[PDB]
RNA sequence: AUAGGAUAUGAGAAGGCAGACCCGGGGAACUGAAACAUCUAAGUACCCGGAGGAAGAGAAAGCAAAUGCGAUUCCCUGAGU
RNA sequence: AGCAGAAGAUGCGGAGCCGCAGCGAAAGCGAGUCUGAAUAGGGCGCAUGAGUACGUGGUCGUAGACCCGAAACCAGGUGAU
RNA sequence: GUGGGUAGGGGUGAAAUGCCAAUCGAACCUGGAGAUAGCUGGUUCUCUCCGAAAUAGCUUUAGGGCUAGCCUCAAGGUAAGA
RNA sequence: AUCCUUGGGAGUCAGACUGCGAGUGAUAAGAUCCGUAGUCGAAAGGGAAACAGCCCAGACCGCCAGCUAAGGUCCCAAAGU
RNA sequence: UAGGCCCAGGCGACUGUUUAGCAAAAACACAGGUCUCUGCGAAGCCGUAAGGCGAAGUAUAGGGGCUGACGCCUGCCCGGU
RNA sequence: CUGGGGCGGUCGCCUCCUAAAAGGUAACGGAGGCGCCCAAAGGUUCCCUCAGAAUGGUUGGAAAUCAUUCGCAGAGUGUAAAGGCACAAGGGAGCUUGACUGCGAGACCUACAAGUCGAGCAGGGACGAAAGUCGGGCUUAGUGAUCCGGUGGUUCCGCAUG
């Protein structure tokens, strides 16, 4: 039996051209009164998965 | 896993979606077409074989 | 034996937010890097240093970093280029 | 009484902001003017 | 007139077992989800009815969107999409 | 996968897969593409060029997953000599 | 005494959580079952090269774990390192 | 002679004691909880009579070789009544 | 081989029953006292139901609860539930 | 969580001290506070400087007000500690809405998730003659992931085609 894609991570992540996955930031659509827009103009970009936790889910989404 | 801390695939949002139809007109690099010396009639049927 | 008596009323503490000289006296420093975090203006900015919203010190045009004195007991950050 | 209410456009009808304001101290349909990117200029922005 | 009662005829069928495979009716829990109740485990085991050497399905109210294919079944891809 | 082949190599099968180029959610565009009013900036990529198939080992995913062990749970039967 | 019924998320009890084949806050058997175990015990031949930590952020979390922290192998960069 | 990146690969996330600086404590505890340094842990040998943490010092292996450190130099017991 | 008695107390009317295999007791039973439901294809029962207990019974009888011979009694609150 | 557990108390955020002259650095250690408030208590132009004390006075009083010296700050700085502030960031006027769209070279902090500072560019402003400042309150608190639904907008997709 194959390795299942852990699908629920793969709905959240974009595999770039090697890669260095993509992600959109946290805090990003729930509540917008308190967060000022200088915080928000940096959250409306995308983001690249940090090197520490990229260790633990390269085992996870290797079937893309 | 994250011990019991709500892990990193849940602290991060979804980004939908995937198409009902996405077509990938792929691929011809241009210097592949120097496989014809001199050559003409560049068709995918003359490129499949 | 034991009786149960409390309590302590004083256990809480903030997150430790950092200060101090982030660069030294003589550093090459790129544009916009934080020299010295402050609560207020413990040290004033001089040549080619701005002042942040947290009243922090950060260098605009690159070069060396010199900590100075106003006179009599008052410091001053200026940035001199190469 | 402090309620955070958006300040929508009049040139286009477009919300675009959040402001803090008081129900007692500012009971009117309050209006500032700001910058609508879909209207590209200074724009009358009433409360909604 | 019927229920029913009597009589003869049926090389009818009730039982079994290859502890398996295949339909259908019922059908759990433990385990996981790091707790658990949605879910999974799992229509799994187990019980019960069917038989056949196989069973089930099947000749279109089918796929599919072109210059179309033409009953079901099985295998590999499709794809852990 | 299948077809010949001592249940074997091997032959033939291109069906399919990975790579040959990315960028965005996506229409799509393309040594660029997104975000962008922006021939501004910046993110990912290019210039800078190695993959792929099999074999060995370190691993890990799914199965009892390294061995031995719970108390309890559930289904179906036997037992008031 | 004989003969005979009441069957286990039930029976039965002049009631104690008693008794139900020497077993009772849920009888025994066979299976799901190799249930699970963050927990304890065990982990079988030799030599060399290096060689840790018992700290932190978090955590239904404190005798578990996940990133860092320190170790080791390999490849680049080069003299950054002190 | 180390360091930086990069990847494979694990263990530990309960430590103790002594000195120096601290809190709690009663300026109590082989007490608890931090910094700093050592050692132990993972370190054998000699001291301290025996002694995981003090003092000295690092065990590749043999020698019936020599010189020293901590501690000693009447007998036990090597070395100065 | 066949009883030791006699005062004075607490509990429980009594003979009985129970923790087989630690506890026979001041526990439980008990007649009596009550409160309540039920008109009989019944009230409650065991049943998925059929059937049957209740019963070849019929409110002077059944089921449920409380309290426990006998004597004197059983005071007050329907706010809550 | 714990000086066994229970009961008590705390769980998160900001400030101080313990903290050993960078920076962190623990305990059921020692103190306070924080889940807001300001349409101006914001931005800018331009002015001005406190508290207390003494001297004398109107009902005037231990003190409201009013005048003259003192008064480097013993005053304020929204709210509470530390730092800082009179050339003001403290008080008063006027004009205002920058309490700004797209960003962001680069840094700080750190497991990550986060969080913080930003010179500079463009779009249009505000105040100001200009110089120029302005991406909220002197700073540090006043806030919380994801999923799920709703609202405004979408020269996006839409299951044969519309």
């Amino acid at each position: 039996p194959k390795m299942k894609t852990h699908r629920g991570s793969a709905k959240r992540f974009k595999k770039t051209g090697s890669g260095k996955l993509k992600r959109s930031h946290a805090y990003t659509s729930h509540l917008f009164a308190n967060k000022s827009q200088k915080q928000k103009r940096k959250l409306r970009k995308s983001a690249v998965v940090s090197a520490g936790d990229f260790k633990r889910i390269k085992q996870m989404l290797a079937n893309i | 896993f994250e011990g019991g801390q709500m892990p990193l695939f849940q602290r991060l949002p979804k980004r939908g979606f995937t198409n009902i139809n996405r077509k990938e007109y792929a691929v011809v690099n241009l210097d592949k077409l120097n496989g014809f010396a001199e050559g003409t009639e560049v068709t995918p049927e003359l490129l499949l074989e | 034996s034991k009786k149960g008596v409390g309590s302590t009323k004083n256990g809480r503490d903030s997150e430790a937010k950092r200060l101090g000289a982030k660069r030294a006296d003589g550093q090459f420093v790129t544009g916009g890097s934080i020299l010295y975090r402050q609560r207020g203006t413990k040290i004033y900015p001089g040549e080619n240093v701005g002042r942040g919203g947290d009243d922090t010190l950060f260098a605009k045009i690159d070069g060396t970093v010199k900590f100075e004195r106003f006179g009599r007991d008052r410091k001053k950050v200026s940035v001199y280029p190469v | 009484m402090r309620v955070n209410i958006t300040l929508a456009c009049t040139e286009c009808g477009e919300r675009n902001y959040i402001s803090k304001k008081n129900k007692r101290n500012n009971p009117d349909r309050v209006e500032f003017k700001k910058y609508c990117p879909r209207d590209k200029k200074s724009t009358l922005h009433r409360e909604t």
